[PDB]
């Protein structure tokens, strides 16, 4: 939202954001490539990992 | 010819143009540039034709 709010002016043009960040899609592909924890405020019922 | 020479072909950068002929420098964002091009023209209150 803010990138096509500043995608004007051609004093001073932007690039894409997809070079400057990762997508969020991105990101939950890294991580699954790395052993995580969540904690979490609430009581998870049972399993494993868990 | 007036396409021709125009340097612009699309809307938000037409508005750019618009916003900064009336008041240069402020580098533009798009919502001052529509706010500001649609209160010019269009709006009841700064423009009346009796």
């Amino acid at each position: 939202a803010r990138f096509e709010n500043r995608g004007v002016d051609p004093m001073r043009p932007l690039l894409p954001p997809q070079s400057l960040w990762l997508r969020v899609d991105e990101l939950f592909s890294e991580l699954k490539n790395w052993p995580r924890v969540q904690l979490k405020t609430e009581h998870l019922p049972t399993k494993a990992a868990n | 010819e007036t396409l021709r020479v125009d340097p612009t072909n699309d809307r938000l950068s037409a508005l750019v143009e618009i916003y900064r002929m009336m008041r240069p420098g402020e580098p533009p964002t798009r919502e001052a540039a529509e706010s500001l091009f649609e209160n010019l023209f269009f709006s009841e209150d700064r423009y009346d034709l009796s």
